[PDB]
């Protein structure tokens, strides 16, 4: 009778042990200021953002896409010609951060890396567009 | 390397019933030690650690004083985030009023937050003041030296 | 080399009649897997695929949203189709209304259409984007840019 009970408490505590791996696997925290997104094939990343409560994902699907949903300063310097055409060197900081609802579709299209792909090509057009209006 | 790892447990004496689930009860205490060990993150004195995540959302609800408070692995990320002091300085050349090239430098003390930690920590960064300050403060110059003369 | 194997062979113990249907069925087996395992392209994450086509043409019809979907074998090589955006910079140096050289540089995010794949890929091959952007950047930009002085 002793060896089935111990048999018995061993197996319950293997199945216990896989019940904890699998929960923590697919469980992590309340930070500030990420919002992962389900990253699913057949919707695509899933088109709900996943709410700042802990909202897990389930295994495999949302490899965790950090979403640092924080702010974020970049600068972009700018070799701009003024109206008298003195090339004049204009660096802009712009403070930025994603959009907590879309950041599905972000991955989606762009990825985790949503910010680098843009930051720099509206600034320096934009930069360029005032600039060039404007004199040394 | 595997053959002497299966050899020694071979050579384990086969004991009685009782050392065998001992041995498991032990493994058990500390794989559960182990994970205790990780839920507090040990923030040093004047510091704090908001959480750090991943979470499908992130809730800025957990946010945690001094040293004692509750992290977890991977689900508590911790970084030692330091909400006591630590201080820059930026300098500036401007064209001044009188197009004097002016270089004025200005030590600007920025400090980290405790129940705002977050907006620094991550997307700041754990670098945030190096992120935030520098050309803030020469706009800051050459604005108000190109309003100043010599 | 093949006498080894033929040696092999004849030393496999003539067993029972069940094995040698019990080999069978699992060879069987194993070949119907590898079978259904090239079938189904794992094209990227956030990728895509038309049917790369050996038989009736290329049907340009069964496309393939990303991930989940399925390629025949020696005539489904859906070779990952990069749906994704790949950006691209092209330059160019003009002459303007003065006759003076400007350089004028122009960064461009174009990217492929997931249900008209099959041209796009097929004709277009798998670099459909490098073999697109250039010449119409350099025609947009010199078009506009002889009419634009400097």
């Amino acid at each position: 009778m002793a060896a089935k009970v111990f048999e018995s408490i061993g197996k319950f505590g293997l199945a216990l042990a896989v019940a904890g791996g699998v929960v923590n696997s697919a469980l992590y925290n309340v930070d500030a200021g990420h919002r992962a997104v389900i990253f699913d094939r057949f919707r695509g990343v899933q088109d709900i953002v996943v709410g700042e409560g802990t909202h897990f994902l389930i295994p495999w699907v949302q490899k965790p896409i950090i979403f640092d949903c924080r702010s974020r300063p970049r600068n972009v310097p700018v070799i701009t010609g003024s109206k008298d055409l003195q090339n004049v060197n204009i660096t802009l900081r712009i403070l930025f951060r994603p959009v907590a609802s879309q950041l599905p579709r972000i991955f989606t299209s762009i990825g985790e890396d949503y910010d680098e792909r843009v930051l720099p090509s509206i600034t320096t057009e934009i930069l360029k567009s005032v600039v060039a209006r404007f004199d040394a | 390397m595997a053959q002497n790892l299966k050899d020694l447990a071979g050579r384990l004496p086969a004991g009685p019933r009782g050392m065998g689930t001992a041995l498991k009860l032990l493994l058990g205490a500390g794989a559960v030690a182990y994970g205790v060990r990780e839920s507090v993150f040990t923030v040093e004195g004047g510091h704090r650690a908001i959480f750090f995540n991943r979470i499908g959302g992130v809730q800025q609800d957990t946010i945690l004083a001094e040293g004692l408070h509750f992290r977890i692995p991977w689900f508590q990320y911790p970084i030692i985030y330091d909400i006591r002091a630590r201080p820059r300085k930026i300098s500036s050349p401007t064209g001044s009023k009188d197009l004097q090239m002016v270089n004025i430098s200005l030590r600007v003390l920025s400090r980290p937050n405790a129940q705002e930690l977050p907006s620094m920590y991550q997307r700041l960064g754990l670098d945030y003041e190096e992120r935030v300050l520098p050309s803030i403060v020469n706009e800051v110059l050459k604005s108000v030296v190109a309003k100043f003369n010599a």
